[PDB]
């Protein structure tokens, strides 16, 4: 001892599940 | 058993022993040796033709090297001709043409093996029987000095059409890419040119698939030798008999894909080790879920899953790995590898 | 009789008698000459016990 | 020979023809000394072959040969009849130690 | 030479990796070849200076046992060779032979091999990596395999009833417990007569119960 | 003493007909040598296992990748490759 | 091997040596003598390391061609008279060599006008020999597929030495074996897909045309050809389909069996089918319902192809 | 042979000699069965073996 998710807005190609999360909780 | 629907009787020149061949109701062709002097009925054949009762009809004389033969074609839901040569009896279908009734046909015009008949449609038509699968040619191989500057690289189907059919070669020097489409059993031509294919420019595919993110299109996804990721959207246009290809957008990956297929929704890739499933987005492909593997696959080559749930890896050294696709955990988990070495190509 | 036999010192005497117990189970059958191979086994010298195993497998 | 380990066998790349088995080692392999079973005939190699050893038994190597030699199924199975010529050169001590106690 | 923790650190399973593998002529060869998928370790008595299998456990060695499908031959009965006649008659045995000493029946003999037992194999059969060594019990490990299979939570045998001082009909002497306690954690569909199951259902040897395609080308 | 001075006997030519052979002092570098040498040939010597080859390395005839696979067998073929 | 018309049979190799430091490639003569019963190797030349084929070529002391240093292949001793040469093939030059090392002659392979710089060089493939009547030609193939022309001429102004002259062929596909036979025909054996058999229209370019001829005189220059699109000097008489190399599949259909693949030189779309094979001529219109047919000969016209054809409907019966 | 050879490539370079003789009298009854069939099953890698045939990795 890396995820993506489209920002509707179409540019959200360069973020992540976890900002797209916390963009769930500000939406 | 059932009811006979028909019933013809042969004898061979070559062989002279006589055959009776009968079709029944339930769409089953039978075939018996008479014998001479006494009549006793020996060497029973039976084979499933079809849904329909079988008729039959005979043909006298047709020539097997395009020495004599005699052959009955028999009618049911589809065509069938029936024959002995060199004592092996076979029974092979007609390509694509239903038969109500069949005759033979001689012209000066045409000499050898002519038919005439009645199809099911209706039409009344003239042909020749060409190629009888024997054991030395099963197959009928149908197609200066003729060489290409493309080689051919993949051929793909499509996921709801079965009948469609694509192609895609690589140019041996100019890193070029030329696709062919031919549905059904004909090539299409590109857009409303002449030509009956597309050239795409500084491509070469490593690996490519067909795949419908949504079950109204499809989209052709290319791998480059470049490390790219590249989408286009595949538009045939059904009453022009013309196809067209358009380019959607561009994807970085880190490594080179060998292996990807359609995974419920997504596109699965391997690249590397890596198992990544990809959803469609309008700027570019998004990954919906990354798994890593086990330490000793290190490359994937072949992968091929089964009713959606579990996928089979194939290691360029290893051997095969199975996987269960995880929904909560969004991975697949392996349960099963072998015990021995092998370079796997295709599973 | 045979049995007694294979004490020889000769090669050939102690293959052509463990032919003869063959001819004589395919005869008789094999279970009257199985048990007598059996109870030979018995004995402490090797020559006796190797000369009725290759007769054991030759009924078999 | 199987049993006994002072024997040597020649090895040499095999010849066209055959090797030859007196009376009293008729029906034996020359590898593992198997009465059942013959698959194969042995071919001994060139020098094996000349003169007037060449009639000798290629196992006991004294007596007059009459049969031909074949390997067994399992040696062939195995790829022992590819090895090379079977034929063994030296008496042994087995042989030589009776023949010099008895006279 | 290098040290035990710089060679456990180039491999993906340092715990293969001993202290006599730095001893080697060349350590990463052989300490990669040892990680290498489906390698299996070298017998394990190589370092011992006795012998193989002269330990003290062949001492308990049994006889063999006939395999249970052979058993219905009967020649167990017919010739015993667990634990007799004298020379003279041993001698009269000879001249004036007894015939018929086995009745095993050919019928019999013959199916058991060939009918009845066609597909009969062994119920262990050591796996791929399985590699004997010299203390390993084989018959404590069937009996254990066979101990798993027919035993089930939800029954208790004759055998231990006469023990526990429990006969069949009756709730077994933990039920007040798992009244206070609860259900056991490791079975959640375990339905027990008196406390999730109707207690008619207590019944014999009976108390509980848990209550929660063809192959391509097969044999028709 | 004369079962183990057979099998050192043997061993010998054993060691002269099939040439990779070793014993308890094979070197890495010995045994690795002998393990390509044998590759080297079924690649070359397996036809179908050539057109994999010569087709995938994109050469220019199957011949030509024969050579290659036979030059390989050289420990100075590297070499000749980096001084071109 | 080498045609030694019945004195001793000889053969020559390439040799790599396994152990050694450094790639060097020897070019070995092997002698058997028959009266003595073994095979002796006669001569070991060290080569440049890109030495990639061989081929021998006929006694060149028929044809005039002397064969030693002296002037005159007369002195008819049986150690000077057997000599023999072979072609060696280098990357993108030829050697032809001797058996007792008088001769080294080298001549360089025509390079092509329009030159694909991913692929470097050029080597020899296969070759074949074919003797004319008072004269022979060594048909040599690179790995491009160009088929060159070679000839040994006597040089009559020098001292009767041998010379080499390489001219372009031809332009066929790669080939594992030539053979040539004595109707004049051409059998390539392909790498890659379909077979070819050729024939001969012409025999190529004659000795004195100095334009496009390389020698073994200047053994420096080389010589830009362009390959030619059409056959010049062959003519096609057959092909066989191969489907070698078959590198992806679809299946088609199932009943019958059909699959779809590539043909890997000439980018066809191929089809394979397990069922008889059916041509329609021409088809035309009927009255709807028919069930049944016949076809009988026509009895009035008799000696003659007329026949009668019979339509049957439920209701009605039509004749033809 | 590539099953079997899994029990034999451990002991092959072990540090013990008399292991090491035990397991070489078997590899080479193996090699002069196998010398071909042995290819495919080698251990080697190329982090293993610094001369590692490239074309082994080659994917067509
Ligand atoms: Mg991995
Ligand atoms: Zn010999
Ligand atoms: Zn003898
Ligand atoms: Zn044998």
């Amino acid at each position: 001892q890396e995820l993506e998710l489209e920002e509707e807005d179409e540019e959200g190609n360069v973020m992540s599940k976890k900002v797209y999360d916390e963009l769930k909780k500000q939406g | 058993s059932e009811k006979i629907s028909d019933m013809i009787m042969v004898r061979d020149s070559s062989i002279g022993q006589l055959n009776l061949h009968v079709g029944l109701e339930n769409g089953v062709y039978m075939k018996f040796h008479i014998g001479d002097v006494d009549g006793s009925f020996t060497d029973i054949k039976r084979r499933f033709l079809g849904l329909k009762p079988v008729s039959l009809s005979y043909l006298r004389e047709i020539s097997v090297s395009l020495k004599w033969m005699s052959c009955v074609v028999c009618h049911s839901s589809s065509t069938w001709v029936s024959y002995t040569w060199k004592n092996v009896w076979t029974i092979r279908q007609l390509k694509d043409q239903n038969m109500l009734s069949c005759s033979k046909f001689v012209n000066a015009d045409v000499a050898i093996n002519g038919v005439c008949s009645i199809s099911s449609s209706g039409r009344l038509n003239i042909g020749r029987v060409s190629n009888f699968p024997t054991l030395d040619n099963w197959f009928h191989v149908h197609e200066m000095l003729q060489i290409s500057t493309f080689r051919p690289r993949t051929i793909l189907s499509f996921p709801n059409n079965p009948k469609s059919i694509l192609f895609i070669d690589n140019h041996s020097g100019k890193k070029q890419c030329r696709i062919s489409l031919q549905i059904d059993g004909e090539c299409l031509k590109f857009g409303s040119s002449d030509h009956l294919y597309k050239i795409l420019d500084d491509i070469d595919c490593v690996s490519a698939a067909i795949i419908d993110f949504t079950r109204q299109a499809d989209h052709l996804i290319i791998c480059a030798g470049d490390k790219r990721l590249l989408t286009y959207k595949i538009l045939v246009n059904k009453d022009k008999l013309s196809f067209d290809i358009e380019l959607l957008h561009q994807t970085e990956i880190i490594s080179p894909i060998h292996a990807m297929l359609k995974f419920k929704n997504f596109l699965l890739t391997a690249m590397g080790s890596t198992i990544v499933l990809y959803g469609l987005g309008k700027k570019q492909l998004l990954r919906r879920s990354v798994t890593q593997t086990p330490v000793s696959i290190t490359k994937i080559v072949s992968m091929h899953q089964w009713n959606y749930e579990r996928l089979a890896v194939g290691d360029i050294h290893e051997s095969v790995t199975l996987f269960i696709w995880d929904p909560a955990g969004n991975v697949f988990i392996p349960y099963v590898d072998d015990s021995v070495k092998r370079h796997v190509t295709v599973l | 009789e045979l049995l007694e036999l294979l004490k020889s010192t000769n090669k050939e005497i102690r293959r052509s008698a463990n032919a003869t117990f063959g001819f004589i189970a395919e005869a008789i059958g094999p279970h009257d000459v199985l048990v007598a191979l059996l109870n030979n086994l018995k004995v402490q010298e090797r020559q006796l016990r190797v000369c009725t195993a290759v007769a054991i497998g030759i009924v078999a | 020979s199987r049993h006994q380990f002072d024997l040597i066998m020649c090895l040499k790349q095999p010849g066209v023809q055959t090797g030859l088995l007196c009376e009293k080692c008729d029906g034996k392999c020359p590898i593992c000394d198997s009465y059942v079973r013959p698959k194969r005939k042995v071919r001994v190699c060139e020098n094996c072959s000349f003169g007037k050893q060449a009639k000798n038994c290629i196992i006991c190597n004294l007596n007059v040969g009459v049969n031909d030699a074949f390997y067994c199924w399992e040696c062939c199975r195995l790829g022992k009849d590819k090895d090379g010529c079977p034929r063994i050169l030296n008496l042994g001590s087995n042989r030589l130690d009776r023949h010099f106690e008895k006279k | 030479k290098p040290s035990l923790s710089q060679l456990k650190s180039q491999v993906p399973y340092p715990q293969i990796i001993e202290w006599y593998d730095c001893d080697a002529r060349y350590p990463g060869l052989l300490a990669s070849i040892k990680c290498t998928k489906n390698v299996i370790p070298v017998p394990s008595h190589w370092q011992s200076k006795k012998e193989y299998l002269s330990g003290r456990s062949l001492l308990g060695k049994r006889p063999f046992e006939l395999p249970d499908i052979i058993k219905k031959t009967n020649i167990e009965q017919m010739r015993s060779t667990l634990p007799e006649k004298s020379l003279k008659e041993a001698s009269r045995a000879r001249v004036q032979p007894k015939m018929g000493a086995l009745d095993l029946d050919y019928k019999k003999l013959h199916d058991v091999f060939f009918k009845i037992g066609a597909n009969w194999k062994p119920d262990h059969l050591l796996c791929f990596g399985d590699v004997y060594y010299e203390n390993r019990n084989l018959f404590e490990e069937t009996n254990w395999k066979r101990m798993v299979d027919h035993k089930r939570p939800g029954r208790i045998s004759q055998e231990l009833r006469a023990i526990m001082n429990l006969p069949e009909g009756q709730l077994p002497p933990w039920c007040m417990k798992m009244k206070d306690i609860g259900l056991p954690t490791g079975y959640p569909d375990l339905k027990i007569a008196g406390l999730n199951w109707d207690i008619t259902n207590l019944k014999g040897d009976v108390y509980g119960k848990i209550i929660p395609r063809n192959y391509f080308g097969a044999l028709i | 003493m004369a079962e183990k001075q057979r099998q050192l006997k043997l061993q010998k030519i054993y060691k002269q007909k099939y040439i990779g052979l070793g014993d308890e002092s094979t070197t890495r570098e010995q045994w690795q040598r002998n393990v390509r040498n044998d590759t080297l040939n079924t690649l070359q010597g397996h036809s179908a296992s050539l057109e994999y080859v010569s087709l995938s390395r994109g050469d220019l005839s199957i011949r030509d990748t024969r050579i290659h696979l036979l030059k390989s067998m050289s420990p100075g073929y590297k070499a000749y490759l980096r001084e071109e | 091997v080498v045609d030694v018309n019945f004195n001793n049979p000889c053969f020559v190799t390439l040799e790599i040596d396994n152990a050694a430091t450094q790639l060097s490639v020897h070019l070995i003569f092997y002698v058997l003598e028959l009266g003595l019963n073994h095979i002796v190797k006669k001569a070991d030349y060290l080569v440049n390391p890109s030495a990639n084929f061989v081929l021998s070529l006929p006694d060149l002391s028929r044809y005039n061609i002397t064969t030693s240093l002296s002037d005159n292949n007369y002195d008819a001793d049986y150690d000077t008279l057997f000599n023999p040469f072979v072609v060696i093939g280098f990357e993108n030059h030829i050697l032809v060599k001797d058996m007792n090392g008088f001769f080294s002659l080298k001549v360089e392979i025509p390079k092509r006008s329009i030159t694909n710089s991913r692929h470097k060089n050029v080597t020899i493939i296969s070759g074949i020999v074919q003797k004319l009547k008072n004269d022979f030609f060594v048909l040599l193939q690179s790995n491009h597929g160009d088929l060159f022309k070679l000839t040994v001429s006597p040089d009559t102004n020098d001292r009767n030495r041998p010379l080499v002259q390489l001219s372009y062929f031809d332009t066929i596909q790669n080939s594992h074996q030539l053979h040539i036979f004595k109707n004049g025909y051409l059998f390539a054996l392909s790498e890659m897909n379909n077979n070819f058999l050729f024939q001969f229209e012409k025999l190529g370019v004659e000795k004195n045309d100095f334009s496009n001829v390389l020698t073994s005189k200047d053994p420096n220059k080389s010589l830009v050809f362009e390959p030619s699109i059409k056959l010049q000097n062959l003519s096609i008489l057959s092909q066989q389909l191969n489907l070698n190399p078959s590198i992806k599949s679809q299946i088609v259909s199932d009943s019958p069996l059909s699959i779809a693949t590539k043909h890997f030189t000439n980018n066809k779309i191929i089809t394979l089918t397990n069922a008889v094979n059916y041509s329609n001529l021409i088809s035309t219109s009927l009255p709807p319902n028919a069930t049944k047919l016949w076809l009988i000969p026509d009895p009035a016209t008799t000696g003659d192809n007329n026949t009668l054809l019979f339509i049957t409907f439920p209701k009605k019966t039509m004749i033809l | 042979p590539g099953l079997f050879m899994n029990y034999i490539w451990a002991g092959l370079f072990h540090p013990a000699k008399n292991v090491r003789k035990a397991f070489w009298r078997v590899y080479n009854n193996m090699y002069v069965m196998y010398q071909d069939a042995m290819v495919p099953f080698y251990p080697v890698t190329p982090d293993n073996n610094e001369e590692y045939i490239e074309e082994l990795d080659l994917v067509l």
